[PDB]
C-alpha cells in the first residue's frame, strides 16, 4: 500500500561505523588527522593532480536547453546566473565542493538576491555559494536527525566560529558525500584505509635517516697505555698531558690526503701490543631488510585509493575524476537549478528542464579529429549546421 | 635456581608491564630529523 | 560486501503536474544490512519453500517489524535461487586477508629490530661498581661522561675512538666491537609473500590487474 | 529566504592551519624558508622551468571581442592599456604574479592616470601594476577582517618598507592564492610538504662528503 | 588561469566602468593567453588539407594570417 | 614467524640470578628486573648501544652479547614454486589457468552451455 | 653491584638528558663544507 | 683514572676548538695539481 513500513536508520548506520573505526580517525579527530596527514609529500601530490582535472572541467561548463522556445529562454537567465555571483566562480565552488575527498563531506549554504539594475531586474540571482568549512562546524553533532534516526533535519555550526582574533536548515543547504551508501551522512574519506599504511611509511622513514648516520664503518680506534691515560689526568703540567691533548686534536683532523700516514711505537708486555691502531668494522652480517622496498609498497598502497598510482613508474585517474564531477553536478542541476527557477516562477514539464554539462578533461587530438571528420564527412553523414562549423 | 633462563615477549603479562610503563621508550618512536604528529610519544596504546 | 540488498519502493499521487493523478515513486528507501535482525534476517513460510518478508530489528528506529516481501526488491550474489543470503565476493578472500595483514606487521617490528652495527663497549667491573657505590667520587664522573657521550657517537668530521690498552688474560681489559649477525639472516624474504596475497585478494574482485574487453569491464557488466 | 545564516570563516580556518604545521613554515617564517630553499639546484631548477612557460604565454597574448560594434571598439582599448603600462609589461607582471608559487600569495595594486596626449585623451589608462612584495608585508597580520571573520576590508604593509638604506583597501588590491580553497586567505605554498624531505635530503649530501 | 582570472574579473571591469563604457554580459572582452606549446608544421600542415580537401574551412583573412 | 635470525642473547653469571630469586629486596634484584624491561624495548634508534663489565674466569668471559644466526645452511625446498605448481594444477581442471601468467576458456564454456 | 649492563635509548629519561644538553653534539648537525641555515645548531627541539 | 675512554665529535667544545684551530688541516683543504680559489686555506668558517 501507500504507506512506508521501516526506517532508514541513519542514527545507527553512523554509530556502528564510529565503533569499526581506530580512534584517531573518529569524526571530532578526523579533522586534526587529515590536516596532519597532507604534509606528507605523497598524500599532497594525490589530492593536487586530483584537484587539477576537477577545476579543468568546472571551467568551460555549458548549460544545455531543450527544444522548447520556454527553455532557451530559461537557459540564458541560468547561465547568467551561474557565471555572476559576486565574488564567486564555479572553479573556486568545483575546488571547494570536492573537499569531501578529504573529509567525506562538504556543505554549501545557497543565498538568493534581487536584482537592482540589470538584464533582468526584478529577477533573483544566486548571490554566493556560501562554502562552510568542515573544521567551523559542530564538533559534537555536526547533523541532527527528526526524533527517529530516519531523515535529516538541518546541518549545526559551532559557535566558536562567529569570532575574530546554530543550525542550518536542510532545505537552504547542498550536502556532498563519497565512500558510502545514502544511510551514511559522514561519508567515508578516501584517507581511510591509507592511514594505517601512512603510518608504517612515516615509521620506515625515519629508521632509514638514522641508520645511515649511525653506520660508523671504518671508524678509527686508538689504543693507548692506560698508565699515559692516567698520568696526563693528574698533572696537567707534565709531558703526557701535552700528547694527549695533540692527540684529541690530531686523531679528529685525520683525513685522506697528500701527507697522510701514522707512526706508533712497536712496544710489546703480552700476546697482544702496547700501541695499535685499527679500523672498526661490522664482525658479521649487516642489515637485511631491505626498508627500500618496504616504502615503496606503501606508498603505493596510498596513491592506489586516489587513482593517481601511475606516477610510481581511457585511464584510472580520468574514471577517478569522471566520479567527482558526476557528484557535484548531481547537487548543482537537481538542487539549485529546480529552486531557482522557482523563485523566478518558472515552472517547465520535465522535458523542458535545461542542464548543466561540465567541460572535457582531455584535450581534444587534432590529428585524430580531423581525419574523423574527413571520413564522415566524405559519405554526407554529417549535418550542415553552425554547430558543426564552430568546431574548429 | 629458578629463574635462569628469560625469554621475552613470550608472556602476557610481561609484555604489558613493559608496553604500559611510562617511561618505556621502543621503536616506534623514531621521530627523524623533527617532531611530527604522525609518531607515537607514549608507548602505550590508546 | 554483504550478499545482500533490501530496497524498499513506496509510491505517492501526484498533485500538479505533466501527470496529475497518476502514482510516481517517491523513494526507492535504502535498507541498511547493519540496521537489519541479528537473529532471522529472512523469514519464510511454516516450511522452507519460500519467503514471505524480512524483518528489520527494533533498534533501528531510535536516535541518539516485518516488511512484506511485495514491497521489497531484494538483490543477491554469489549463490544459487536457494540461497536467500547471498555469498559475499569476501568469502574465500578472508583466509587470505588474515595473512596478508600477519606478515606486514612481521616486517615493521623486523626492520625495527635489525641491530646489526650497533656499538658495544666492554670495561672492568671494578669501575662500574665502584660508581654505583660512590657517586662522587672520580669513577662516577666517568661512567656518567660513558652514557652520554656514547649516545651521541656519530659519524662526522671528528669521530674517534681512544681506549686504554691494558691486558689482564687472554682477553683485553678495554674493547669496542661492533657487533653482526653471527651466522645467516632471515630467508622467507616476506616481500614476495604479501605480493602472492594481494593478487590473491584483488583477484575476486576482477580488478587485480593494478598489481602490474577486458576481465574487469566484464565483471563490471555482471553487477549491472 | 534571502538571507545568509553562517559565515565563511576566514579567521578560524587560518588558525588552525597556522597549528598543524612545523614551525619553521608558519607566516613570518616562511618568507625566510623560502629563500633558504632555493639555493638548492633541484629546487631553483623547478621553478625557473615553471616560470619559462609562464612568461611564454603572456607574451603573445590576445584580446577577444564580442559580436556588437561596441565591443570592437572597447576591445581596441583594452589592448592599448594593457600594451602601454608606464615601465611594465605584462611579462614582469606575469613573473611577479606567479610567485604565489614560493608563498601562496600575491599582492598588486591597481593605480590609474589620466592621458595627456594621444589617441585616447580624456580616458583613464593604469599606470602600473604595482607589486608588493610578500617579504615587505606586515609580519603580524598581513591580512585584516572584519569584527567577524566573515571577509577581508584590505591588507597591511609594514612601516618598514618605506625607508633607505599602513592598510591598502581591498577594492584597490588583486589577490592571487592557490594552494587552498576559498577559506584559505594565506594559501598553501607548494613548498609545504617538500620541506621535510628537503631537510632529509641535505643531510644525506652531507654525510657523502665527509663519509669519502 | 588562476592570473586570468584576476586578470579578467577584477581589472576589465573596473576600467571599463572608469571611462563609462558599460556592456551586456555577452559583449564584455576578454584576454586569452598565448599558446604554451610550439605548433607542428608538419601536422598543421596536413591538417589543413585534409579539412580543406573536403570545403570545411572557411575563405577568411583569419585563416590566410595563420601561415 | 619461527625465523628468530638475529635475536639477542644475553649472558649473565648464575650468582646474580640466583641471588635475586632468592632475595627480590637486594641489589640484584633490582638490576635483574630493569634487564627484563630494557632488553624487551631494545630497538635501533639516535642512542642504541651496550655497556658490559669486561670481567673475565676462564677461557670464556663472564659477560657476553652476540646476535644468533643460523649456524649452517637454511631451508633449500623453495616452497613458493611449490604452491605456483599446484595452483595452475587446480585451475587447469575448470580451463581458467590463463590467470596465472578462440580459447581454451572460451570452449570449455561451450561445453556447459 | 647495580649498574653493569646499560643501553641507551631505551629510557625516557635519559634520552631527554642528553637531547636537552646545550653541549651535546649529534648526527644532525653535520653543516659541511660551510654552514648553512637548514641544518640546527642545537640539539634540543625547538 | 677519569679519561681513559675518548670519542670524537661527540662535544661541540672539543669539535669547535679543533675547527678554529688556525695550524688545523683537514679534509677540506686537498688543493690536488695546483691551487685553486674553490677549496678554503682556512680551517675556521667565515
Amino acid at each position: 500500500r501507500m504507506s512506508e513500513q521501516g526506517t532508514f536508520a541513519l542514527a545507527k548506520v553512523q554509530v556502528d561505523s564510529e565503533r569499526m573505526k581506530a580512534e584517531e580517525i573518529r569524526w571530532p579527530h578526523l579533522i586534526g588527522t587529515a590536516e596532519s596527514m597532507k604534509q606528507d609529500a605523497t598524500v599532497a601530490t594525490g589530492l593536487d593532480m586530483l584537484y587539477t582535472f576537477v577545476e579543468k572541467a568546472f571551467k568551460d561548463f555549458k548549460v544545455i536547453p531543450g527544444e522548447s522556445e520556454e527553455s532557451k529562454k530559461a537557459a540564458k537567465f541560468i547561465e547568467y546566473c551561474l557565471k555572476n555571483m559576486e565574488g564567486q566562480t564555479l572553479r573556486q565552488f568545483a575546488r571547494d565542493a570536492a573537499t569531501f575527498n578529504e573529509y567525506g563531506l562538504s556543505v554549501v549554504e545557497k543565498v538568493y538576491t534581487q536584482i537592482a539594475v540589470g538584464e533582468y531586474v526584478g529577477k533573483y540571482k544566486v548571490k554566493n555559494l556560501a562554502f562552510r568549512p568542515q573544521a567551523s562546524l559542530s564538533r559534537t553533532n555536526p547533523i541532527v536527525y527528526n526524533s527517529d534516526g530516519s531523515a535529516i533535519v538541518g546541518i549545526k555550526q559551532s559557535l566558536s566560529a562567529f569570532q575574530n582574533y546554530v543550525i542550518i536548515p536542510i532545505s537552504r543547504v547542498m550536502l556532498m558525500n563519497t565512500g558510502g551508501s545514502s544511510s551514511q551522512a559522514l561519508g567515508v574519506s578516501p584517507l581511510v584505509g591509507c592511514y594505517r599504511a601512512w603510518r608504517e611509511k612515516i615509521l620506515i622513514e625515519n629508521l632509514e635517516v638514522v641508520g645511515a648516520t649511525k653506520d660508523m664503518g671504518g671508524v678509527i680506534e686508538l689504543k693507548i697505555p692506560s698508565q699515559i691515560l692516567n698520568k696526563a689526568a693528574m698533572d696537567p703540567s707534565s709531558p703526557e698531558a701535552d700528547m694527549v691533548r695533540g692527540l684529541m686534536s690530531d686523531a679528529a683532523n685525520a683525513h685522506s690526503g697528500e701527507q697522510s700516514f701514522f707512526m706508533l711505537p712497536s712496544d710489546t708486555k703480552d700476546n697482544a701490543p702496547q700501541y695499535s691502531m685499527t679500523l672498526k668494522g661490522i664482525d658479521g652480517m649487516g642489515k637485511q631488510y631491505s626498508t627500500a622496498q618496504l616504502i615503496s609498497d606503501r606508498k603505493k598502497s596510498i596513491l592506489d585509493r586516489l587513482g593517481a598510482g601511475f606516477i610510481n613508474v581511457q585511464t584510472i585517474h580520468t574514471q577517478f575524476v569522471q566520479r567527482v564531477n558526476e557528484i557535484i553536478l548531481e547537487a548543482l542541476n537537481e538542487n539549485l537549478l529546480p529552486q531557482l527557477l522557482a523563485l523566478n516562477d518558472i515552472r517547465l514539464p520535465e522535458t523542458e528542464m535545461p542542464y548543466v554539462k561540465a567541460g572535457e578533461i582531455v584535450d581534444v587530438d587534432m590529428e585524430g579529429f580531423s581525419k574523423a571528420i574527413q571520413r564522415i564527412g566524405a559519405v554526407g553523414y554529417l549535418p550542415k549546421t553552425p554547430k558543426v562549423i564552430n568546431r574548429v | 635456581n629458578s629463574s635462569l633462563v628469560i625469554i621475552g615477549g613470550v608472556r602476557k603479562d610481561e609484555f604489558f608491564r613493559v608496553k604500559n610503563n611510562p617511561n618505556s621508550y621502543n621503536g616506534f618512536m623514531e621521530q627523524g630529523v623533527y617532531p611530527t604528529p604522525a609518531i607515537p610519544k607514549q608507548s602505550a596504546w590508546p
